RNA sequence: UAGGGUGCCCGUACCGCAAACCGACACAGGUAGUCAAGAUGAGAAUUCUAAGGUGAGCGAGCGAACUCUCGU
RNA sequence: UGAGUAGCGAAAGACGGGUGAGAAUCCCGUCCACCGAUUGACUAAGGUUUCCAGAGGAAGGCUCGUCCGCUCUGGGUUAGUCGGGUCCUAAGCUGAGGCCGACAGGCGUAGGCGAUGGAUAACAGGUUGAUAUUCCUGUACCACCUAUAUCG
RNA sequence: GAGCUGUAAGUAAGCUUUGAUCCAGAGAUUUCCGAAUGGGGAAACCCAGCAUGAGUUAUGUCAUGUUAUCGAUAUGUGAAUACAUAGCAUAUCAGAAGGCACACCCGGAGAACUGAAACAUCUUAGUACCCGGAGGAAGAGAAAGAAAAUUCGAUUCCCUUAGUAGCGGCGAGCGAAACGGGAAGAGCCCAAACCAACAAGCUUGCUUGUUGGGGUUGUAGGACACUCUAGUUACAAAGGACGACAUUAGACGAAUCAUCUGGAAAGAUGAAUCAAAGAAGGUAAUAAUCCUGUAGUCGAAAAUGUUGUCUCUCUUGAGUGGAUCCUGAGUACGACGGAGCACGUGAAAUUCCGUCGGAAUCUGGGAGGACCAUCUCCUAAGGCUAAAUACUCUCUAGUGACCGAUAGUGAACCAGUACCGUGAGGGAAAGGUGAAAAGCACCCCGGAAGGGGAGUGAAAUAGAACCUGAAACCGUGUGCU
């Protein structure tokens, strides 16, 4: 999605996103804390945007 | 089944008719024999129908 | 990892053993190794053991059309030093 | 289609002669929300109703009479115009 | 003879001589194995009981003929 | 229609107090009665959530039902030592090469799978509405790892 | 080009002119099984070797790649038998495997009930089922043919001949072909004789085995001696480069207003317009002019298909002469036993199979329905091939004097499903409120169910046990008996 940044940048990107935004939304949502639901597709789409872009670079 | 090496000859299928043409299937086989045929990579015994082996073969 | 998926947040059986026991639903291909594991290497904590159990799919779950639920496994972790695995 | 935001002129109906602003639009059954039109009444609270898209004919700009609307070219985009008249609408 | 720690996967609830298994049924049938009290006795027989369970998913009257089971 | 007719599936219940719109039929209680080499306790098949708590009374229950193995909503199954795998092999099945066979395929060697049998380290007590040599307390045992001639 | 997060209603949280949702071409991801392929197996699970990496003082545990069988192929390939050659081992390979439309096609094997008013031949019938092999079609196919003319010139299909000639317990029945009129129109490459090279070998005579040239015939034609100078990748030998169309999203698209009834106008009454558009569907009723559309015209980043030219290839074609040499062998054919030809062993030609015997070489060899002689036509024992032809799992448009929910698919519905069987397998029944949910706020009896009002509605005996609502059957009141 025109992130356009350093691979390694991409591999900081996906290991935030993956576990600590979206695992702490998944317990938040459980233990009934979490509205605005609607951050957890967001994410979710996100952590899909910096692999897909990764795998076009090889 | 088997079959001749050299040629292809194998049994074929017909009738068997009494003197009244009452049919009733039946096999016509060939005369294959045990015959050890000298082919390079080793002597081999393979089948040979004796209509093969007549004028001609290794042995 | 993202091996465990949620705390399980009950009534008797998980309230009355959170004086040291934090129970998790967790993936459903997973050891007591790995579970073991990704809950020190996530809460930062020494994890003393951890029991697992299968619990079968339920029929329960029935509207118009009758169905199943998933089949889930389910992890019990008694900690050495630490606490707040569920919150 | 008629985009909401629009000043139109019901054609058919019980309301037929009236006017009123384009609110909401439902366009995968072809039904648009005219204000002061179709008032229903549900249990007692009073509202609009939806009313079929074929019904309601956009007002001429210049004459404020109902017409139908084409579409040109003026750049390279379109541009809605008024049958009677010729102007974008 | 020639040569101080680590410890995985599946089952585990419940009924199991039964209203939850095989018999279409909350059906006198069938269903492998372990345990095995007291009085009496050959005894895992017979009668009465202990540990423990149970009162059986239609009743209330009347006390005719007749059918079924039982006593003289 | 037969017709409010046949049946309602082996058997001991009685009263008191509740709850409730409604009680022979549900809850608690005292008296009585039945089984007791079994109707008691534990487990293999086999069922597969039927187990527990809070609510319900349309249908199911051969009557009633305020109740349930039924409907709704939330829960409940914890292992280094227990039964199976990471050990062994009966009977049997499968079988590289191989033999036989119109085709399909049948048989069979090395090898392999396979228990109902062989081998194999944990016991007492306590606890919940629902687990219990599994959780907890106490006391143990076995295999491997790292520290401070043997293998055959 | 303005809303959207499928049904599926509702809430909650959000996204969107800085172009969401949506449509199309391409790309990425694609868990476990399953031929399933590391080993095992009660499909969707268990247990591993090796390499490498992540973690731990260290084991324990992870992540990724690889490891089946057969085939061929390079190498190590050297036994019992010296050596070699069976084994054994390593490396490489879009090599095979399985599936599906058991619709069509070819081959192998192959019934029976039925008919004959019995049935044994014969028919049903080389049909059903089964197995193997493909292909988009297949099979056939370039005369050892048909025939009897002033001849024809591969094969395939159709019409007709013709229910003819024939076959036959000569019963029941089975049943041609040639001609002639047409659809379609591809013909060619090898083997052999001889020429030049290649090893090994006992003279060099080694197609002694290998390779390239040569050459394909009945007009007999070729070698042999002699002169003399078009491509067609669908056969012919197979690899690449070269702009127009077609498919897969889309855009524009003429012309109507008023009155009456009505809940509502498209109907009736008046006037009026368009038409290369009066097909059709929706819209509160019956619309060429309200919407979606139709006639007509326009459009394509990208993927594919087909196609034209230019390259890219390929590539010496005929006429004479005749000494002699070549022209597909355990083949053709015969006897015995079968089958197949419309043709049942018959006087049975033509053609295949198993077993035995076994020819000739252009004066040659075969056919013209036993067989012989004379005439005519042809040149087997090697192979490839497009079109006309058959069928439909599937996609794109469209049609019907086809059905209209007991019909039409078994299935208009979340059906091959409830279920029912150990299993293979069998198999239903279920449509409709209204134009718009406006789907009954509120009051009263009742524990609730259910009513009675009052409201929504054009209608509530339209209230989700929803269009209409009939017969059997079940009731309540009453006139005469």
């Amino acid at each position: 999605k025109e992130i356009r940044n350093l691979t390694t940048s991409e591999i900081e990107e996906q290991i935030k996103s993956s576990k600590e935004e979206l695992f702490n939304l998944r317990f938040q949502l459980a233990t009934g804390q979490l509205e605005e639901t609607a951050r957890i597709r967001t994410v979710r789409k996100t952590i899909a945007r910096l692999k897909t872009v990764a795998r076009e670079r090889e | 089944g088997k079959q001749c090496f050299v040629t292809g000859r194998k049994a074929s299928t017909g009738n068997r008719r009494s003197h009244a043409l009452n049919s009733t299937k039946r096999r016509w086989n060939a005369n294959l024999q045990k015959v050890r045929i000298l082919v390079d990579g080793k002597p081999k015994k393979v089948w040979v129908s004796a209509r093969a082996l007549k004028s001609g073969k290794v042995t | 990892r993202d091996i465990l998926k949620r705390p399980v947040i009950t009534e008797k059986s998980s309230e009355a053993m959170a004086e040291d026991k934090y129970t998790f639903d967790v993936d459903t291909r997973v050891n007591k190794t790995q579970v073991k594991m990704a809950v020190e290497e996530i809460f930062n904590v020494k994890v003393a053991s951890v029991n697992i159990m299968n619990y079968k799919p339920k029929k329960k779950r029935m509207g118009r059309y009758q169905g199943y639920t998933n089949k889930r496994r389910k992890a019990i972790v008694t900690l050495k030093e630490g606490s707040d695995d569920l919150f | 289609h008629i985009k909401k935001g629009d000043n139109v002129k019901v054609i058919a109906g019980k309301d037929k002669g009236k006017e009123g602003k384009v609110i909401a639009t439902l366009p995968k059954k072809d039904r648009v929300v005219v204000e002061g039109v179709n008032i229903m009444k549900k249990h007692i609270l009073e509202t609009e109703a939806a009313i079929h898209v074929s019904n309601v004919q956009l007002l001429d700009p210049k004459t404020n009479e109902p017409t139908r609307v084409g579409y040109k070219f003026v750049d390279g985009k379109k541009v809605r115009i008024a049958k009677k008249s010729g102007e974008e609408i």
